[PDB]
RNA sequence: AAUUGGAUUCAACGCCGGGAACCUCACCGGGGGCGACGGCAGGAUGAAGGCCAGGCUGAAGGUCUUGCCGGACGCGCCGAGAGGAGGUGCAUGGCCGCCGUCAGCUCGUACCGUGAGGCGUCCACUUAAGUGUGGUAACGAGCGAGACCCGCGCCCCCAGUUGCCAGUC
RNA sequence: CCGAAACCCCCGGGCUACACGCGCGCUACAAUGGGCGGGACAAUGGGACCCGACCUCGAAAGGGGAAGGGAAUCCCCUAAACCCGCCCUCAGUUCGGAUCGCGGGCUGCAACUCGCCCGCGUGAAGCUGGAAUCCCUAGUACCCGCGUGUCAUCAUCGCGCGGCGAAUA
């Protein structure tokens, strides 16, 4: 395992998330933003930014 | 495939059956399967000495006998029966079997030999044999030849008329064969 | 009224001719016309092979014989008619085909 | 570390190392493919049980 | 670099190999990687599994930099497992070669010998044979070998969709 | 006995390296011959991602199409040795086929290491073999092809079939 892994902010009240969701299927899946190349999360694919 | 192919599967499919269930039913007192193949469910006929270990300690082993079955053929409702074997002691595989059991307990080589001769005898065998190669608890590769009566002539119509069971009693310091031969009256 | 074939293997000589006697016995009286069981060949099956595990020296070579033989019967009777004569106990170890055509 | 399965993953497609015996689990020793895959010396002691005939 | 190993006079050398380009495969070179079940300390404060992209790899998120998901439990050792075609066939079971498809080995009762044993199973004749014959202080029996089983010549019965200008309007 | 290892996964290489020695075999030193053509003959067997009719293209290896066949009923399939006529006229050759260049098919991811075939060119040793030594006694040996196993592919192997058909005992 890997601790920590805390990465959705917070907002006094409200949560936000810091991550993409993906454009290529729906929402429910974050992407390892590289800021030019984003992996996918459920299964792992090659994805490029748009 | 074809005639000729078709007739060896089945054959195949015997061994496959009666190699596992010997090894297992060695507490039942192992003697045959006579093998009836259907569309509708395998139905194999388990030979024992005794039927109440092969059933179980209560359902059990009919049912794993039954759930194994499922696993090797294509047959997934195979029905299970335990017959009697009518003289198990006229049968050599059993006292092959039964003999095992006696020298994986420890009980001396020439008293273990001279009862097994002694119950098969009675039970009516013109002639009998019995076979011990191994360690014989030494190091040196001697066999024991314990003999009374007639026995296994020349040719084939010798070993088609006598009997013939082989049993690996395992020990913790080797090995020994147990070979048992037995010649019924005819 | 149906010509049926009975195609008929056994891997062993005496469990082979005993049906194929039954079987023209049991359809020769009842509404049945039967042509009489022919013998095909033996597709003897000859595996040939090495005995000794060792290869070594002499090695002595079994032969093995597998012998399948197939009688074959026309018959014409219903497809009732049929299940009746295939009523027989038939040993363990024979292989009875049964071709349909008018 | 991490890493992901192996039970083999190469080519096998075709000869003896793709073969395995139904009693010996062997690539190379003998594969008599009739629809009785065993070795040479299984086959030697299963045959009584076949049916098969040791007369010439 | 490794030319995997074993086999060694008959009885090791077309042998284990009835199938080595990868596979096989056990050898070598290089890259990468699982260790059960219990004890011990750790846990969800998010994976033990997956993954772009470079940087590296003969290739593999494999490895690092790097950023992150799906839903939820596993290192390190310590006993001790699974795995090992890793050693010992002078520790073995099985099977097999050769001596040997040879012609021997035993038991009863009797008999002889203080006894180990003998006799019989020896001798004569005869056969591939303790095979058979005669003799003989022996008479018989079992295994072996023999017949027994399978295959080959000739004929016949049952059965013919293989068989043919056989005989034929 | 081994325990990131004598495990495990992988690619590549090695077993097919050679100055040499031997064993078991194939092919062979030609006129009882070679080409070419024609004609008369078998048997065991094996055949579903398998045998493949037949038709077509390709010089061919093979490719395209496609019947039948899970089998006395279809396919591999043609036997080979034979004989008759024709050309050729005993040389290291028209023997013999090693070695090398090239063109080309076929299987597999892939045949350089390390596959086989087809065509053209290339065209090596060998011209009957010392000492020594092996096998066998009749449908056998001697001789000729034929199939199958294992099996994509390495068969000058192993098992098995029929054709010609003796010497000496």
């Amino acid at each position: 395992m890997g601790q920590k892994w805390k990465l959705y902010e917070i907002k006094d009240g409200k949560v936000i998330r810091k991550n993409k969701f993906c454009p290529r299927c729906g929402p429910g899946v974050f992407m390892a933003d590289h800021g030019d190349r984003w992996a996918c999360g459920k299964c792992g694919y090659t994805e490029w930014k748009k | 495939m074809a005639i000729e192919r078709y007739f060896i599967r089945e054959a195949v499919r015997e061994m496959l059956i009666d190699e596992f269930l010997e090894k297992e039913l060695r507490r039942a007192g192992y003697g045959g399967l006579d093998i009836k193949k259907t569309p509708l469910g395998t139905k194999v006929i388990i030979f024992a000495a005794n039927p109440g270990y092969v059933i179980g300690r209560g359902g059990r082993r009919i049912r794993e006998l039954t759930r194994i079955l499922e696993k090797q053929f294509g047959l997934e409702n195979p029905q299970i029966e335990v017959e009697e074997i009518k003289n198990p002691y006229l049968n050599a595989k059993v006292q092959a079997v039964r003999l095992a059991q006696a020298l994986e307990r420890g009980i001396h080589f020439r008293r273990a030999a001279y009862a097994a001769l002694r119950a098969i005898m009675n039970n009516g065998a013109r002639g009998v044999e019995i076979r011990l190669s191994g360690k014989l608890t030494g190091e040196r590769a001697k066999s024991i030849r314990f003999y009374q009566g007639y026995l296994a002539k020349v040719g084939n119509p010798a070993e088609t008329l006598v009997s013939k069971g082989y049993a690996q009693a395992l020990l913790k310091l080797g090995v020994i064969g147990v070979k048992v031969a037995i010649m019924p009256p005819g | 009224m149906q010509k049926a074939r009975i195609k008929i293997a056994s891997t062993n000589v005496r469990s082979l001719d005993e049906v194929a006697n039954q079987i023209k016995q049991i359809a020769e009286r009842t509404g049945v016309r039967m042509s009489g069981p022919i013998p095909l060949p033996t597709k003897r099956i000859r595996i040939t092979t090495r005995k000794s595990p060792d290869g070594e020296g002499s090695a002595t070579f079994d032969r093995w014989e597998l012998r399948v033989h197939k009688r074959l019967i026309d018959i014409e009777a219903d497809e009732r008619a049929m299940r009746q004569i295939m009523r027989i106990r038939v040993p363990e170890d024979v292989t009875i085909e049964i071709e349909l055509i008018s | 570390m991490a890493k992901a399965d192996y039970n083999k993953r190469k080519p096998r497609k075709f000869g003896k190392g793709a073969r395995r015996c139904i009693r010996c689990g062997q690539y190379g020793p003998i594969i008599r493919i009739q629809g009785l895959m065993l070795c040479r010396h299984c086959f030697r002691e299963v045959a009584p049980k076949l049916g098969f005939r040791k007369y010439e």
